[PDB]
């Protein structure tokens, strides 16, 4: 309903003053050490001034005790007057880390049980192998449609070729490809020697 | 299968001169010959002026240290002024005589400085030079006597030679009395000096 | 003297909040979704006061349905609803909110926080819409329909037919240029990327009838550790940033105080391929206040240096806009920096007590880490610590600088270096002769980007740094020394101005030197200015350019060769012979060859170096 | 049987929300009340326009400002034409009633004023800065009237107050407590810099005394017919908008009426900026106007990235603009102006194109500017490649354009040449021109890094292709006398390819004869695709990213031997003799040294060549 409360706060140093003139790696220090002087000429006034009370505690005492309570009522005011720091904000709650220190067959497993799921659902190149790409060529082969399935054979081949010279795992090296892509008399070429290949 | 351009980082000013002091010296920097004009001097003065009127609006109004070898030229022709030095007995010349004698760095000793810097940039001298003698320790003694009954100030008689700057001489002739009181604040100096600057860039 | 009231006009009203309040289209949603939350936790916490209050329902589900035939939306919640009382003010009135009201009353503690301090937002399903009506059954009071079309009337009536068991069906009908509202890649990605992270379950019907869930991730940063584990980490990070490896580095990070935040940070195991490519729009740090998505595409958040760094932070209450794309007052959007770097910089601290793990953090952020000390001019000293180099005894690891300054050997005040283009060039060049005659260290410099560093890098420890390839090195001798070769330059004074009309120009001051044993000669750079480094970076730039900053030359000569007396005699002999001539020329072109710097005109060198061999072949 | 009501809107709240969570700064409330004194004044001279007898209580026609620190007030007063009792108590105190929508709806049919405002909703920023709001307004029939508020929820209208005054309205502002920082002299002309400056009224500021400067000086000519205009007040114009100090090189008007209205005036600068390509500031060089009042700039949607140096502003009326008075709404609209914009300029470049002199100094300040236009944008090459010059051999210093080229052609060959180089004397006397230079052809230079950058998708040219004189595959039409000469010529030689091959090998692919060297013994040449030496010089050295398995299969060199020189003959004689001393390998090392030196590459150390030619010098000297 209300925001009154965050229209004034102090910055040590940002950006916003570049005055082609002066350094800036000495304006900031000079702007620090005045905020933190600041700091503790503003302490040590509020010892002062307690400490007059404080020591205060007959009718011109009263007076004097009353005078330096009204003294502590305008060091409030001028305190609700000051503005906001970067260290009055905020403490901390509670931290933490971790450094995450890691601790034939295979080939077989790959070839029968991905190649079979694969070829029944036919995120591929981040999953599929060299043995699904064999089972891709001998779908082609069996049909040998037929333009758009050589041209996704072309592109995850070209992937795994370009994640060969890379020598790098192609499941994480697949972006690059199509960013790169969106050369093409090349890509072209390659198409149709592929495509005299396999149909020859 | 092109690189396609881009990412300019582009540099950082490359660093040199390092005092203001050193340029004054060799001609291989910087001929000292025709190169010697005063477009050149109002012009740095002009950032100068601008820079502590700037300076001066803020919080720390108060610098302490005005210093030649502080100030800074880069080679994109601007002026810093900076730091660079990080108690102190360190007497000079450069001093004003309000802290010989008690304390408390303030104004008087900001403008003191300002005049003495503006003395050695324009006459392209030694450290404040006299004819008369050319001894540091009685340089220093003589200072010691700056409170005395008569001022002892850098040599700037007479002979002008150029006129132009006659309010440029009131300036420096201001900055060299014994009281601390009249010395006059920033706004004359910078006014004089912007519109001389713009009588200089108007053509 | 009188006083009056204040007046509105409602009917140019209506037009001004549906026309010129919002700039996009995607937020209706957002919206309808997060009255259906409030009213979610409403009647949640009305529950565990009363559990008859449940009696009409026990499953709390959001549901949408479109259909094509009709061009209808639907969106069904199960909540507290509404009564008669409730329809005709707190729904017809512009500007006032029920949620304040039931805040207010429930001042008793906090227990829960819900959204919506403005009372603007039902409207703005009116932007892509003709006719909205609202059928609702609340727990104590019969069906009610309300409909509304736009007009400045709207209609509320007692319904019959089909009995619902409580709570809210909202039935929009739709435009015809608004048609691509209605397919599945739309609303899917507007869910996903606006209300994702909200702690109730959404569903969406598309028609043998179909059942899928649009969003099956849950909110992790609202549980205290001691209870998380790592393997929630990884799966929270593999389900944020889409990809298949791990994490290599997980921060926790929570705040009090009148701002109070909380937030998570993680850093990767691999380098991202398009890093400094930039081109796309930064999109690596979100913000939210209560599970709601406000601000992102970071411009003052972070600093450009890490931008490799994900994470979320979470807010509970902030300034905002009347239209939740912005932040008033952006300043306290600067101070969250300071509080952000800095905890994150501590990390980089942790990561080095173990070996290993350093060296493969190392290997890929090294460009980020001095791009980071180059540029942060304020905490320059915490960055320079953890820097590693190569250096000269050692084998083929990389030690620290302190490591380095550890060993200094009596009276040596400076360290030394080189910089170059490849190690085997630094390691048998003409300048490291004496300085490992004597018997000391050197670091070698091998990155482009390395050579901005040194720039910056002028102190160290109290000591300060001198570069191998600049005028005017210093280093400890002896008396015998001394005398020995102040004696020597009495010895070659003619020979020391001869050079000079040789040369003419292009050459400055020439003296022996007391750096080489195996090389005759070599070319030094002077203080002010660059080394060749320098330069032919500078002419790598294509898209810069002035000049005038190229630094001096001097030429050097050894005083042990028996070339170099030789050319003394012969000298002193004559001045008009021819031979001493083309011997010095070519002798300066082998050296300034040598040193790196790039040659004039290769022709000559070619036909000097032609008429030699051919000359020794015999013809 | 059912009921229909009307809507209801709460009063607290939504003042609240218009005051405190509308807006995103602070500075708009004097532009709010200086635009909307403008509007009355216009509709005085409006009303005043049939009417002489208005003519009898003023004659004035300005707004004045003033402020006054001892009392902590502000002030500004108007000539407006002013409001009676029933708008004062209608229409200032109701929310979205405005005033100026029903005046220029009630007439129309012929009218010609666009006033600004029509939401109804601003005058309340007033209270963005201030605690009290009083307005003292008397218009043409009854005695002066006061109206006091201070935002509570009941304001206060008041009788005369006793000051004799003609005409006008007067707001008086009480200013808070902290925000003094409005009150003092630099932030005044600051904030009127910026926004209104363009009004068609007068506007002066009071300060002390032992009148003073009017802000506003300029009325602005592109509203006027760009038909009699004159070079000195465009000159002039210019001055006043940008700070410099030199006069124009050439501008453009531009003006399209249709389904969307909009003029714009274009100029292109004189002394390129030092800081053309600096970071930051992203390439604000354009102001948007509504209505005359300036909303925004530095948006990347308006002009192509290849034209940071244009400068000029574009206006129009009758666009869809939101509350806040920062940005446009339904983002597809401007899309549209750029198309348009980009051919003016091409336009003007194309004019331009008939000077001599005008044109060397465009060029000399800007290749690199179009040159970047002609890589990045894949739909204007057809119109770009005609304005791009470059040096040559046969005119020297003066500069050529392909046309001439083009023109001036041998009739037998059927292809263009090209060489890039670091600077002229590095391939004006190198060895892979001679044979060329000798039949007398003409070979076209290029000397900038950001030519290489565009060369590379360029593709060809009125039909013809470029071919590069350092590639494998480079003839001449010669006639077969030639031919049979090389082909006896490689019946001989086979040995010598043979042994040059297994010297030492792993560096070069295969060693060939060709002619094109008639003065040099060996040099070096590239692959018919890949990258070339200073590809790879120039891509090794700049910027940040690092992984050269692209310039692996960019990378690959062959070697040429021109048999015709006397060294060749003895070290084949030699050859033949025998091939196992050691006399030839020094001889090929070194000669394969220099022409890795000679030919552009980097080698991988000198010291062993320094060593090499240190020794041969020894043993000249007979040490
Ligand atoms: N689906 C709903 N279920 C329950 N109450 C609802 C529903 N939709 C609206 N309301 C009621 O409407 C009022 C809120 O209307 P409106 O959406 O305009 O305000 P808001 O909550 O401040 O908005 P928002 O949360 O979108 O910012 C409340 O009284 C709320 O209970
Ligand atoms: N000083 C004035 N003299 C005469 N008419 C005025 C004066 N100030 C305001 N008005 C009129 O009172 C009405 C209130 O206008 P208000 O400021 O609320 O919105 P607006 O005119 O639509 O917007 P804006 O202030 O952006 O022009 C308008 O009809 C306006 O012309």
């Amino acid at each position: 309903v209300d925001y009154s409360v965050w229209d004034h706060i102090e910055v040590s140093d940002d950006e916003d003053e570049t005055h082609p003139n002066i350094d800036t790696a000495s304006l900031f220090r000079w702007r620090h050490q005045a905020r933190v002087e600041r700091m503790e000429q503003f302490q040590k006034e509020k010892e002062e001034l307690d400490r007059g009370c404080r020591e205060c505690k007959a009718q011109q005492l009263r007076k004097e005790e009353r005078s330096w309570e009204q003294k502590l009522e305008d060091m409030r005011k001028k305190e609700k007057s000051m503005p906001w720091n970067v260290d009055t904000l905020s403490k901390d709650g509670f931290s933490k880390s971790i450094v995450n220190i890691k601790p034939e067959e295979a080939r077989e497993q790959k070839h029968k049980t991905f190649v079979e799921k694969y070829e029944k659902q036919i995120d591929n190149v981040h999953l599929v192998c060299e043995e699904t790409a064999n089972y891709l060529v001998i779908w082609c082969i069996d049909l040998e449609l037929m333009e758009q399935v050589a041209h996704q054979t072309m592109v995850m081949q070209f992937i795994l070729e370009l994640a060969k010279s890379l020598k790098v795992d192609p499941r994480a090296c697949f972006r690059q490809f199509f960013t790169k892509i969106k050369y093409m008399e090349g890509f072209k070429y390659e198409l149709e020697a592929f495509k005299e290949r396999v149909r020859g | 299968t092109v690189k396609l351009d881009t990412m300019i980082f582009g540099v950082i000013e490359y660093c040199e001169r390092g005092s203001l002091r050193e340029v004054l010296n060799d001609t291989i920097s910087y001929p000292d010959g025709t190169f010697m004009d005063w477009e050149f001097k109002i012009s740095v003065l002009y950032d100068i002026a601008k820079g502590m009127s700037y300076l001066h609006s803020s919080k720390t109004e108060v610098h302490g240290r005005l210093k030649s070898t502080n100030c800074v030229v880069d080679s994109r022709m601007v002026v810093k002024i900076t730091d660079f030095g990080c108690l102190p007995p360190k007497k000079d010349l450069w001093t004003a005589p309000e802290h010989l004698r008690q304390a408390n760095i303030s104004q008087k000793g900001d403008v003191y400085s300002y005049g003495i810097i503006a003395q050695e940039i324009i006459l392209r001298k030694e450290t404040f030079y006299t004819l008369s003698c050319r001894d540091r320790n009685e340089k220093i003694f003589r200072v010691e006597n700056s409170n005395g009954m008569k001022p002892f100030r850098p040599d700037l008689f007479l002979e002008t030679a150029e006129e132009k700057e006659l309010e440029v001489y009131l300036l420096v002739k201001n900055c060299w009395e014994e009281d601390p009181e009249k010395r006059p604040d920033f706004k004359k100096i910078e006014t004089t000096l912007a519109k001389i600057f713009g009588l200089f860039h108007d053509q | 003297v009188e006083t009056f009231a204040f007046q509105a006009e409602i009917a140019q009203l209506m037009s001004l909040i549906i026309n010129t309040f919002y700039s996009n289209k995607e937020i209706f949603l957002r919206e309808l979704i997060s009255n259906a939350s409030d009213a979610l936790d409403k009647i949640r916490y009305e529950s565990l006061t009363d559990p008859s209050k449940l009696d009409s329902g026990k499953e709390l589900k959001i549901d949408i349905i479109p259909n094509p035939q009709e061009r209808t939306l639907t969106l069904v919640d199960t909540g507290i609803g509404m009564t008669k009382a409730d329809l005709i003010n707190n729904l017809g009135t512009i500007a006032k909110s029920g949620t304040k009201a039931f805040m207010e009353a429930l001042q008793a503690g906090a227990d829960i926080s819900m959204i919506g301090q403005f009372g603007v937002g039902f409207y703005s399903a009116y932007l892509v819409a003709e006719k909205v009506v609202v059928i609702t059954k609340h727990n104590d009071d019969e069906q009610y329909a309300w409909e509304s079309s736009a007009g400045g009337s709207f209609t509320v009536r007692a319904d019959h037919g089909e009995p619902i068991g409580r709570g809210t069906k909202v039935i929009l009908h739709l435009k015809e240029d608004q048609t691509e509202y209605l397919e599945e890649r739309r609303v899917k990605e507007v869910v996903k990327k606006h209300s994702q992270f909200i702690g109730y379950p959404i569903t969406l019907y598309l028609e043998y009838i179909d059942q899928e869930e649009l969003n099956k991730t849950k909110p992790i940063w609202t549980r205290n550790p001691d209870d998380i584990t790592q393997e929630e980490y990884g799966e929270f990070y593999k389900s944020l940033t889409n990809d298949w490896e791990d994490h290599l580095a997980v921060k926790h990070f929570s705040v009090e105080g009148q701002l109070e935040f909380r937030a998570l940070l993680f850093i990767p195991r691999r380098a991202p391929f398009d890093l400094f490519e930039n081109k796309k729009k930064k999109n690596n740090i979100k913000l939210y206040v209560r599970r709601v998505f406000i601000m992102d595409s970071c411009d003052e958040l972070i600093p450009e240096y890490l931008n490799f760094i994900r994470g979320v932070v979470d807010s509970e209450d902030l300034p905002l806009n009347i239209s939740r794309e912005m932040l008033q007052q952006s300043k306290i959007l600067k101070v969250i920096r300071k509080n952000i770097v800095k905890k994150c910089l501590e990390l980089f601290s942790e990561l080095a007590e173990d070996k290993e793990n350093y060296k493969k953090f190392y290997e890929a952020f090294s460009k980020n880490l001095k791009l980071g000390i180059h540029e942060d001019s304020t905490n320059r000293r915490r960055l320079s610590e953890l820097l590693r180099y190569h250096t000269s005894q050692s084998g083929d690891e990389m030690t620290s600088l302190s490591e380095y300054v550890s060993r200094m050997k009596e009276t040596q005040k400076s360290i030394y270096y080189i910089t170059g283009e490849s190690k085997e060039q630094v390691a048998n060049s003409a300048f490291v002769e004496r300085v490992r005659k004597r018997g000391f260290e050197v670091v070698y410099m091998t990155e482009p980007i390395d050579e901005y560093c040194v720039q910056q890098l002028k102190e160290f420890d109290g000591k300060s740094l001198v570069s191998v390839t600049k005028e005017g090195l210093e280093l400890p001798e002896d008396e015998e020394e001394k005398k020995k070769m102040e004696e020597s330059k009495a010895k070659f004074e003619n020979l020391c101005k001869l050079m000079k009309e040789i040369l003419d120009k292009k050459v400055e001051k020439v003296t022996i030197s007391n750096r080489l044993v195996s090389s005759p000669c070599c070319i030094v750079t002077s203080t002010y200015g660059w080394t060749a480094n320098m330069e032919r970076i500078m002419k790598a730039q294509a898209l810069r350019d002035m000049g005038y900053m190229m630094a001096k030359k001097h030429l050097e000569i050894n005083p042990d060769h028996p070339i170099v007396e030789t050319l003394r005699q012969k000298a002193e002999a004559d001045k008009n012979d021819k031979a001493v001539k083309d011997l010095v020329v070519l002798l300066f072109e082998t050296a300034l060859l040598s040193s790196g710097f790039s040659l004039e005109d290769p022709q000559t060198h070619s036909n000097r170096i032609y008429r030699m061999i051919k000359l020794g072949l015999g013809i």
